[PDB]
């Protein structure tokens, strides 16, 4: 609980994210604010885009409520910021850390599943047109994800 | 004809045709003292068709040591005579009576005859007439901390269910030529050898599509074998698979043939030579018995002990028991003879009750045949337990006086126990501290507390209550009945009505909770047992937790510095399905129920709650125009439920459903099916549609139809409850308004700077202001599953099944879509039964005082298949500090309300640790890494004026101590754990 959460904080401050910055809201310890840097090879490049993460009180016991913020234009990542992560809904055992989901939230920025989409649309486009999927993609993050 | 408003939790464990099966059987019970009664009362409660009481016995004072129906008016009376009017009232659906004489035929009369309190002799005449006439015959005896079942149910008994589990059901990947059976990725079949299974929905393979069961030859955890398929089809594609379950013949032995040549049910493997020694014993006591005009041995006498030892010996060396006889527990049985326990007496009740419900129903396994049971390990060893003490006192706990002593029992007079919850657990809790004199002293006292009111499906297994008690406080009503069952209890007794969490430490703070004694909890969720077990490890007292599900019940015991917390173990969670599969892609019921509950919340509940917060707050918009993550769609849910959609009169309610069906059930599987066609293929060259994903179909309103009017009805009726109108249920008025409905027309739409925030504000200013809206508000839907005419379960069902019929899933009917979306746990009067007198087993070790760790047992049970299991508790792992023992759970730090510095010195120079983390609740107090500015700012405060800065909420009255949470790091950098710091303010 508040130890496995302040170890995790502590590894973070220890070995920089590099990619990634995540911290308590104010004082709080079920409640943190994390930043990812969109990838180089990717439409998101330049962009920042925060993420709200709740820890639920049997941590780690249960999963972490991750969030985005930042609006975003990708298939499995809805409007509400829902993200379609494995490891958060049922596939969760108490023995992943928060650099692990902050990666594997990178790599899902990298390279979308549409297989398997949460946003129809979005995934539709994807297949179908590439570079309209593209360049709204580019149109969002340089709207949203700068200033 | 089942009154499922009733036995709404007992139908999720038998079923409807159990219980049908069940409500046409008559129980005849001879003996009406403790075991006979709760036998009696669990089965009124299961719902037989009627019960029988035979008991003409004429009432004493002993026999209320376990008779809860019994008050001291009543001696001299005959016990069933008094006993059937207060059986009577339990279940209105279940006849008692009473017959002053028994005649052998007067047994075809019955389903299942139960005897106690009955010599081997009698026993012996009744069996060797209901055995021949196939009637189901339990025998039951409890003799002090010893009990014994036989179970005889005929020579051809069938038992359709064997486990009680549901039949295994998977989906299937490939099915090869050999019968290999593949499932899915990452899929567990289950199945075990010799299994039957049907096959459906089967592409390639048709004839297995015909529902032959065929055999398994389990070859894997993910595929299996069924034999030879080569005739029907060479491979075959998906598909799903489901267990067929055969009916199986249980032969049963006579108590003549088996008294020889018993089978025995071994309750405990540690100790397996026993039942052998209490099959002699138990004999022997019916001889000796048979030799003393009926009267047992008397208790802690010697002579009695030896002739009893005697006649063991005689009765061994008749049966050619080549068993050598232990001389010390045989004459422990001879001691215990006259006891009479009310915690033995409840789980015997239980066990037997549900081998009742198991002759009546043909369902679960039985026990074959004996079953014996001791729990010595209750004995007290810290007081004297001698033939002077334990002589009868002429007092109503003769038969409890008769094993423990008197000692003991002013140690139980004198408790202070605190007992969490007043459901079923509770009350049976409740009767058993009633029966055994808990907290009759001058310094005893009990305290229970419970937040909830009785329902009408709480009676089912909640025999403190009755049907005019509906609608009141559990905690009330079930201190007043125990202090009707026990004159001694009044004033003894408080009932809150508090809910036990973080808000009510003003009420069970450290005076309340530094008198206790033990702490039992009678909950039926996980967050309150956590929360209490941090209390009492806190506080250091004894705890008592105990749960059932259906037929399995288990029993924990927490002892202070001597066995591990409660939440130390940890259970598998819940499941939660993919976002993405709830959304879009479901493929069994519960997907589409969890969708419908979803749609409930989503129609509403939630546009209501923004409509009233709007009307409420005055500076509504620009929080959420700020802080909500859609504001867009609250500024819309507003417009909508306030002016776009409003209804004037219910004819719009209609309207808006059939508008509701068209969004919900026709447009959006049209986009679905516009954005990935049926034909689609994947990035990888396979079809879309293909596996767990399954193509849906616009459903076109039918207004015949069953499911589309009741989705209209439900759907116009919640939402005229919102706006508080006139429902009506005639389907005239319905036809009329559907009739004419024109569609508006819809096609799905492939797509293709700050002028948003431009149409935001004209929505905006199109709302009505709060002024002109002065006490107008409207009603939100409160989801209750209890309810049947709040069309809250209806309207998921219809939506549920609508949606099944979308994707071609089977549907549920209303039971199932109750049960799955209500959260609905199954429930047993068996299993409370059986885990109150476990936990009241416990309770006089716990008295006790008992040190070591091998004389607690944690209990596991299950009813279904007759298994019992007890093993040791956990002993508290401990650590090395500074070079010393210390215990991780039970140990603490105490320290004044010294400023952080000094905090900090202290744990640098007494326990040589460098303090990086202190934390405080949920507070980050303290750490290492933080700017130096805001360390030098908090450092010279003290621990109370810092919770408070940073907690920005100042400290109560009442709080008297800080649970601090400290992670420190040794001289060289290694993290080292160490327990929790106690700040007295
Ligand atoms: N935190 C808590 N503090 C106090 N009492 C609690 C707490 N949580 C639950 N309870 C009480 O525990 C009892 C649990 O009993 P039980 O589960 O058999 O009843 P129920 O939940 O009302 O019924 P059902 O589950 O059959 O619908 C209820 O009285 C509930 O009020
Ligand atoms: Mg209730
Ligand atoms: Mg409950």
């Amino acid at each position: 609980a508040l130890k496995r959460i302040n170890r995790e904080l502590a590894d973070l401050g220890k070995d920089p994210p590099s990619s990634s910055s995540a911290g308590p809201v104010g004082d709080d310890l079920f409640h943190w604010q994390a930043t990812i840097m969109g990838p180089a090879d990717s439409p998101y490049a330049g962009g920042v885009f925060f993420l709200s993460i709740h820890f639920p009180t049997d941590y780690p016991f249960k999963p972490p409520k991750v969030n985005f913020t930042t609006r975003i234009y990708h298939p499995n990542i809805n409007s509400n910021g829902s993200i379609c992560l494995d490891i958060l809904r049922d596939q969760w055992s108490p023995a992943l850390t928060i650099s692990k989901v902050l990666l594997s939230i990178s790599s899902l920025l990298t390279d979308p599943n549409p297989d398997d989409p949460l946003v129809p649309e979005i995934a539709h486009v994807y297949k179908t047109d590439r570079s309209r999927y593209e360049l709204s993609a580019r149109e969002w993050t340089r709207k949203y994800a700068i200033g | 004809t089942i009154d499922e408003g009733l036995y709404s939790r007992q139908l999720y464990v038998l079923g409807h045709e159990a219980m049908k099966q069940m409500s046409q059987s008559n129980v005849l019970i001879i003996g009406c003292k403790g075991l006979g009664v709760e036998i009696a009362k669990n089965v009124c409660l299961a719902g037989v068709k009627s019960v029988t009481l035979y008991d003409p016995q004429p009432t004493r004072i002993e026999d209320l040591s376990s008779q809860y129906f019994l008050t001291e008016d009543d001696i001299g009376v005959p016990r069933a005579k008094v006993t059937v009017s207060k059986l009577a009232e339990l279940n209105q659906y279940v006849p008692v009576s009473v017959v002053d004489e028994l005649s052998t035929e007067y047994l075809k009369n019955f389903k299942c005859v139960v005897v106690t309190e009955t010599s081997l002799t009698k026993q012996l005449e009744i069996n060797d007439f209901t055995h021949k006439n196939h009637i189901a015959y339990i025998a039951a005896d409890s003799r002090g901390l010893f009990g014994s079942i036989f179970c005889d149910f005929g020579e051809n008994f069938i038992c359709t269910d064997t486990d009680g589990n549901e039949p295994l059901t998977g989906m299937i990947a490939s099915i090869t030529d050999d019968g290999v059976v593949t499932m899915l990725e990452e899929t567990r079949h289950g199945l075990e050898n010799g299994d039957f299974v049907k096959f459906t929905e089967v592409k390639g393979m048709p004839g297995l599509n015909d529902g032959t069961p065929r055999k398994v030859e389990v070859k894997g955890p993910y595929t299996f074998s069924i034999g030879s398929v080569k005739d029907l089809g060479s491979a075959g594609y998906n598909g799903v698979f489901t267990q067929v379950k055969v009916p199986t013949k249980i032969s049963f032995k006579s108590l003549r043939e088996s008294l020889k040549d018993p089978e025995y049910v071994y309750p405990d493997f540690g100790k397996m030579m026993r039942p052998p020694q209490y099959h002699i014993a138990f004999q022997a006591l019916s001889a000796f018995a048979d030799a003393h005009e009926g009267s047992l041995p008397r208790p802690r006498n010697d002579i009695d002990a030896a002739e009893f030892f005697e006649f063991c010996k005689k009765i061994a060396s008749t049966l050619q028991f080549d068993v050598e006889l232990d001389e010390k527990l045989i004459k422990e049985i001879s001691y215990q003879a006259r006891g009479d326990l009310v915690a033995m007496s409840a789980f015997l009740g239980g066990a037997v009750a549900q081998e009742v419900l198991k002759a009546t129903t043909s369902k679960f396994y039985p026990l074959k045949q004996y079953f014996y049971f001791d729990s010595l390990e209750s004995l007290p060893s810290s007081v004297t337990i001698s033939e002077e003490t334990c002589k009868p006192r002429g007092c109503r706990y003769d038969g409890q006086i008769a094993v423990f002593g008197s000692e003991f029992q002013e140690k139980i007079a004198s408790l202070s126990t605190f007992l969490v919850g007043a459901g079923a657990i509770g009350c049976e809790m409740l009767k058993n501290w009633a029966m055994m004199g808990v907290a009759t002293g001058e310094s005893g006292h009990i305290s229970v507390t419970d937040m909830d009111s009785i329902e009408k499906s709480n009676l089912n297994r909640q025999f403190l209550f009755r049907p005019r008690d509906v609608g009141k406080l559990k905690s009330e009503c079930a201190s007043t009945a125990v202090s009707i069952m026990n004159p001694s209890l009044t004033g003894k007794i408080t009932s809150y009505q508090e809910r036990v969490g973080p808000e009510s430490e003003g009420i069970f703070g450290d005076e309340f909770f530094e008198k206790l004694s033990l702490v039992t909890n009678a909950l039926d969720n996980v967050e309150a047992r956590m929360y209490v077990d941090r209390r009492c490890v806190f506080f250091e007292k004894p705890l008592l937790e105990s749960g059932t599900l259906g037929t399995k019940g288990n029993t924990q015991v927490v002892v202070p510095h001597l066995t591990e917390s409660y939440g130390s173990s940890q259970d598998p969670p819940e499941k939660s399905f993919p976002i993405c599969t709830l959304k879009n892609f479901p493929n069994r019921i519960e997907h589409t129920i969890a969708w419908a509950r979803d749609l409930f919340e989503g129609l509403f509940k939630q546009p209501i709650d923004n409509v009233n917060m709007y009307l409420s707050s005055p500076n509504f918009l620009e929080t959420s125009l700020k802080t909500s993550s859609n504001p867009r769609e609250v500024l819309e849910n507003i417009r909508d439920y306030l002016v776009t959609e409003k209804p004037l009169s219910f004819e719009e309610c209609i309207m808006w459903a059939r508008l509701q069906f068209d969004k919900f059930f026709n447009n959006n599987i049209q986009q679905l099916l516009f954005n990935f066609p049926k034909d689609s293929v994947t990035s990888t060259g396979q079809p879309f549609w293909s596996g767990p994903k399954r193509a849906p179909t616009p459903l076109s309103f039918d207004i015949h139809n069953r499911e589309h009017f009741d989705f209209i009805v439900a759907a116009a009726s919640l939402y005229a409850f919102n706006y508080g109108l006139k429902s009506e249920t005639d389907p005239a008025i319905y036809e009329r308004v559907l009739a004419g409905y024109n569609p508006p027309p819809f096609a799905p739409k492939s797509g293709i700077a700050n002028k948003d925030k431009q149409e935001l504000k004209s929505i905006a200013d199109s709302l009505p202001p709060p002024s002109s809206l002065v006490g107008f508000r409207l009603t939100p839907a409160e989801f209750e599953k209890d309810d049947d005419s709040n069309h809250h379960i209806d309207f998921i069902t219809a939506a549920s099944n609508l949606r099944a019929m979308n994707y071609d899933i089977t549907p549920a009917d209303r039971f199932k879509t109750k049960f799955v979306a209500g959260k609905i746990v199954p429930a047993m009067c068996t299993s409370t039964a059986v885990v109150s007198g476990l936990v009241c087993l416990e309770l006089v070790k716990l008295v006790d005082g008992k040190k070591k760790i091998e004389e607690y047992k944690n209990g596991f049970f299950n009813l279904a298949i007759g298994l019992f299991t007890f093993s040791d508790p956990i002993a508290s792992p401990k650590m090395k500090v500074n070079g010393k023992e210390i215990d991780k759970i039970w140990d603490r730090y105490n320290l004044p309300d010294c400023t952080l510095q000094e905090l900090i010195d202290y744990f640098q120079k007494e326990e040589g640790l460098e303090v990086t983390m202190l934390s405080s609740g949920v507070s980050l107090l303290y750490a290492n890494f933080q700017p130096p500015k805001k360390l030098a700012e908090r450092l010279p405060l003290k621990i109370s004026e810092l919770v408070e800065q940073i907690t920005k909420k100042k400290l109560e009255p009442f709080r008297k101590h800080l649970v601090l949470e400290i992670c420190c790091d040794d001289a060289n950098g290694e993290d080292v754990e160490v327990p929790f710091i106690c700040i007295k303010l």
